């Protein structure tokens, strides 16, 4: 029915910054728009209704603006308790939420540490072969990991997992798991993961030989 | 100015449905004098265990 | 203050039914309408159903109309959601929520959300995990720091707990969120960075515990 | 079928009290609420009181609140209406009525009415009537038809019966309804049309009977 | 206090006619309206509730319609048993009845027969003087009787009585009684009752001289 | 068809208040906007106020803005006009009127007017009239026709009725419309032409009636 | 899915009344406004009435205003149309229809129509049909193909069923739609083409059935 | 009352054709126009609202266009399930429907077969005389049938009935019934129906003699 | 007529509880909802709570929600208000009030108020007053009029009564309303104007009485 | 929480005057406004509900008007029983009262009589010193009292008390009590209260010397 769109999807910011996020509806919803804050692993909490009314108990540093099809939420001075995900919601015709905007802790650039792990002999005995490539303590979160098996790019046979921002230094860690059958795994020799990141002048490549 | 002072009348005839779903506090707090005065055939026909 | 407690969630096979309940306290439950709203990683936040204070009017999202039934018991102060003919995409965390108080002609939404209960629709059977070591070596060493870990593969359902040295080792531990595979089994990894000078002498064992299946596995990770 | 029988009505001086009763049969009386409704020529139909099946709630019209008391005896299947401090305007026919059976949330009214009992509130004393002849003459003749009658004046209370020739003459008799005068005494007329050619030979006598005073008067009407 | 009003107050109709009577409330009573029929000298009988639901045992020729503040009762084909008085009753807030509509038997116009009766010598001896003017077998019921004493109109010293419709020919009879003291009666000479009716081309006057 | 019935008009002292009402029937009152428009001999037709079907927008003429208040009761289908701080020039006949149905972008006015109710703002007190004869003579005779009459002076309020010979004389009667004088009392004349050959023998009496004061005067007009 | 079922239609004499009902299922009936729309061959599709979800606003076409009354029973999920003072031109098929869901400021119409119920306003009395043979001969033969049939004339009301040889002959059968005549009775024809070489040997009988009168006629058509 | 008009009233078209029908309003209705499809013996179905919004479940080959007073409905590629009647409807001021456009199956020309049936002796004994002229299996629908009784043209004493397009060969059949009283019927001799059709170069005439 | 009698009010220390009751008579108490409304000099009129006729729904002001509990005993015709965790600002006069009778869809308020009971939340202990003389002199004399009085200081709680010469002197006496001091003790003054020529001869004594402490003080005020 | 505001807070008026008081709500309350009358030391009494409906038993000289956010109460001709405080009350969303308008008895201007009383020796022995300034029989009530101790203005150590309008002459009396410690009292000499009132051309000052 009513389409909702939030921008940006992710915003890297620092304590004390002025933050403005936008939310757009596919059609006119008048002023019947609410903003909800949600912390990870916790229930969402109401921040603003009628696009500009502050909920009781919400600090005054939050403010809303907008009417018709364009709406904005502004945080005058970001505080550490405000690091959470913000959803807009039209309630003019039924109820639809936006995808949500996650406010990320901005920090300096840190290049990833790259480690590769081959499948254990026990798992190979079990009939499966999982190869793991680990990127530790990097920022920002955007990075590319490409699996190459005897210089052949892989596609559709890997899975990625990303941690939340580390509490101590606000960095990310990412695991990529390449899964193959024992026969497919033993039908090749070289297994590499190549990593590119904005903090790296050249791509980093880790590789091993099957059996080595 | 001199807009139409009547209904459309092709306006919305359905629910909102975002209308008020709560209970209006300023509702009728008195008993409806012309309510059901008969005995309820579907009532408790057993004996209250906590009776005197 | 206002408190909402969901219960009834769990693992259910597709096509079966499940009944969620929401116990309310801290306010006059019978005076307020309620919502059920669900959240899944694939669709984000998604409204499910709404019920009037007296139950006279109920509304449902188009994707669930005809399968879900929202109801309430004002004598018990309990909100119910009977879900029939569940599909795979209905796996989500379901929240009950209280409508705010407003003016007679305003539009309405929710102000207080419940705690949430997880519903997982899958035909997978309960199965303990396979714990495989991610052995450190020269290819996972940069200076005096090395990386080792444990791969917890092919388990169902969520969740699993991973500890290191019975909890004595917490500095530098990264347990990744689980990912759902094509086979319907979950898998994750837990890694830790250790001083390279301690390898071969300091013993590192990962302790995986899975309460739904009562699985306890202590896997030692040795270098190659 | 359902039957309701009122009793207790009569003549009462203003300021005195009177208790009306209503005997019910043909249905379970204790399962239904009841109404008392009165009817007078000046105000038409006028609701008086309502009582719940168990007597827990009673309601009264504003003009009678504080003076009338409605009650019931479910062991005797009897409905009662105690009327205190009666005024002149309470003179009316009082009916008991049974509430119909309906749905739980509907509004309710009455479906079966009783027979009715007459209550006359007046300070007039019991008094027999004065019977005067309405003598026919040339001034009361049009063609072959003449009119004669009897005037029954200044009696109390109602009713009185008038017959002609001990009931042998009924064709053409018109007894008007009684009217209440400023003096609190009633008065009426009874007329009959006769062939003018029969005057002077056929004897016409009106027979007035008043049971409350045991009055019986046979008055002969002679022409002039 | 909800006021109820029925129209018309009296309706002259014939067997086989289509009859429609209306009932209006001073405020909105939704659909909580009942119709009761009462025959003279008999208890009222329930016909319709909820403005359009037919009571069990009621013939189908009765029907109700209306909602809010206007309600109508319709008889598709009048039958001789249906000649009675019809009352509406709101039961939305307490209970109030309308004034009632009486269905009258319509017939052709018939002029009244007029007779006058002087006071008897016995009543004059008793100290009172009643003069009686009689209108016999007329239709419709509306008629005017004026007392004139030496061509002077009287007011406040007369009483009127009307019979019900005769069962045989549906005509009315009316009696007018002029009451005076013997001294008031003997202080004048001419006593007349004048009658006007739509069936009379000219007013009819009966008169006598005091003592004649 | 459409019917509108105004009520509430009358005589009011300056500075006091008065509430006019308009009962509507024959159409869905709640679906239409309404006007109040007044008409006086001094100002002609003059629009007073307009109200929307739901009461959301109201407008008033500048001469009455801030003193009059237009409202409506859609549950009773009644239009109201509360008039405060009335001035003498507000004496007029006030009509309620229904807006016609048209297109969405058209301008709107009224198609059906009510019956109208008269409002008279004056500080004059209720006073019966003085009836004086306008006696015919040689100066009021032309041929076989003479003129006589009655002057009904200094009465309040309107209206008064004049008849001749208890209504038996209507041919040739001219009752003039009343005129308002500087003293706030009304006055008019009623005249009749009679055959000159009938003077001195036929008795002529004018019957003036003033219901507000229950005044009835029969004045005989004799020639000189 | 959405389902609407009309009932109450039939044959009614002019001047009488008739009540149509529409039972709704598959959706929340109390949340939507409804239309009644009629269709006749002379006027095509013609909107009749609209009712709000709560019954607060109703509208009617000008040709039916004051005679038809649209109402609803949300407790029974039933839509009603009471039709009084029926005229001949009201004969049509009447559909109930559900208003679609839209935006708050849009204009609205209907998306789902009911099944329809037929209303026939006619003073004709129930009458069985006259079945006459349409006999083939030299004047109805072109080559090897001949035509024969049955004329079903002067019956009331609709419908009638026609079969050939107890249903054994359906190839080449043309039953024309009935036409209304000046007398208020319907009439139609049923024809069939047969090989001319089969005439005189194959027996053809048309079976006309009229359930309202329990009429069954088997008419044999023989050549001349 | 806004008048609506559809053109053409009948459109002969073939499967796969691009079809465009028009609809005009007596005054401006903005874009508040809906299109409904109706199959014979079946309830109408909503196709388009707001003049250009496609109803859910409606195939994409339907499209709407137009604004103000002129609107068009377009079917890009006609399919056999789409042979039905199409109505436009304004809902700007109350609700009024157009006369409807029926999409007809275009096929090759086929001349009618003409048959005549005289009144039966039983019907003649009953006092009425029906004469039947039948046109079988013809296309297109336009044809003219003229009745001649002793070379005298008839008017006002005949009735026509037409079937729908046959499911098997898309042809029409037409019946014409001439009705006369027994006295009128027996007061003449020759009874003929003459038929003209676009597939016939000359009119075809069938006739009989009364009694022959 | 309708009568409401509050009871239970008094002095209570902060943090303790107190239960107010309201006895109703003159009407059917069980048929009406009730309000508790309080009035204080600092906040004016302030709604406290509302209860339904059957007690099913109760509402409270935001400033008292969670601390006050309103209830009723329809068998005893008694309304109750249990006040817990009292703060200093809850000192006020508390009234019970009856909701008026209206229409089903109207909004509701109160028409009949009770007598009121005073509640004083203070940590002050019961203490008799100190009576000080307000001595007249040359600085309090203007013409033939002088002023003298008594200062009643540092007492708790309210009230105190002051008379002059055992009530024999009332003309010209002004006893001011008490004022609450920062110490939680009350204080007031009473003054009287006397002829200056009477000083030194007429004896003036103020009689202060404080029933809560049984204090009676007669202080003579002499000039200097 | 709907805010209510009444104007004026106090209105001086006379018998026979036309009185109009106003009441405004912070948001639209439709017509759900009630007016209550309260006499001093007595319970409030209901006057008007639905903004314009007169309660049974209330004389007709009271009337209400207004809708939305502005409401007025009008007394056409004030009578002595009507001198009381009037509160408006919205009952559209919970219940909130205005501050109240007190109708005051208008009279002629009367200048105050000023008297001063020094602290008694007994109170000085008790450790406190109260100085009393009295304004007797003045109108209107508005006056200003400034305390000067050796020409030094006091603040935060005084309390005022005002009587109600006298029943006989409609005047006010006011007492001001200055409270000081015995040490503060004996650390100064001159104690004065200065009074300004609209009936006084110049401020009046009364003073005494400590010990005199």
């Amino acid at each position: 029915d009513i389409q909702m769109t939030q921008s940006p999807s992710t915003l890297s910011t620092s304590v004390g910054d002025r933050v403005t996020i936008t939310c757009r509806a596919s059609q006119s919803i008048s002023n019947w728009l609410a903003w909800y804050q949600q912390k990870p692993g916790k229930a969402p909490k109401l921040l603003i209704y009628k696009a500009s009314t502050l909920e009781s108990g919400v600090p005054s540093r939050f403010s809303g603006s907008g009417s018709g099809t364009e709406f904005t939420l502004t945080i005058s001075s970001l505080q550490p308790d405000d690091f959470a995900t913000y959803y807009c919601q039209q309630y003019s015709s039924y109820w639809t939420f936006g995808q949500g905007t996650k406010l990320e802790i901005k920090r300096t650039v840190a290049a990833p540490s790259v480690f590769i792990f081959p499948p254990s002999d026990e798992q190979l005995k079990s009939g499966t072969a999982s190869v793991v490539c680990l990127l530790n303590n990097f920022y920002p979160r955007e990075a590319k990991v490409q699996w190459k098996v005897d210089n052949a790019l892989q596609s559709g046979n890997s899975q990625e997992s990303v941690t939340e921002q580390d509490s101590k230094d606000s960095t990310y860690s990412l695991s990529s798991t390449l899964t193959l059958s024992k026969a497919d795994y033993e039908k090749h020799k070289v297994y590499a993961c190549e990593v590119t990141h904005q903090g790296l002048s050249s791509p980093v490549t880790k590789s091993f030989n099957r059996g080595e | 100015p001199n807009a139409n002072p009547n209904a459309n009348p092709n306006a919305n005839p359905n629910a909102n449905p975002n209308a008020n779903p709560n209970a209006n506090p300023n509702a009728n707090p008195n008993a409806n004098p012309n309510a059901n005065p008969n005995a309820n055939p579907n009532a408790n026909p057993n004996a209250n265990p906590n009776a005197n | 203050q206002v408190q909402l407690v969901e219960s009834g969630g769990g693992v259910v096979q597709p096509g079966r039914s499940l009944r969620l309940s929401c116990a309310a306290s801290g306010f006059t439950f019978s005076n307020f309408g309620m919502h059920w709203i669900r959240q899944s990683p694939g669709k984000g936040l998604e409204w499910v159903a709404i019920i009037w204070y007296d139950g006279s009017n109920t509304y449902y999202a188009d994707s669930v109309k005809g399968r879900f039934t929202i109801s309430r018991d004002n004598s018990k102060n309990t909100l119910y959601l009977q879900m029939n003919s569940l599909r795979a995409e209905d796996t989500a965390v379901y929240y009950c929520a209280k409508v705010w108080f407003g003016e007679s002609e305003d539009n309405y939404s929710v102000d207080v959300w419940g705690q949430g209960t997880t519903v997982t629709v899958s035909s997978a059977s309960t199965k303990g995990p396979s714990v495989f070591p991610l052995a450190p070596s020269s290819k996972s060493t940069s200076g005096g720091t090395a990386a080792l870990g444990c791969l917890v593969k092919d388990y169902f359902p969520e969740p699993v707990t991973v500890s290191w040295n019975s909890g004595a080792l917490t500095s530098g531990v990264h347990t990744f969120p689980a990912v759902l595979q094509s086979s319907g089994l979950y898998s994750l990894s837990s890694v830790v960075t250790v001083p390279s000078s301690s390898l071969g002498t300091q013993t590192y064992i990962c302790n995986v515990n899975h309460k739904p299946s009562n699985t306890k596995v202590d896997k030692k990770v040795e270098p190659k």
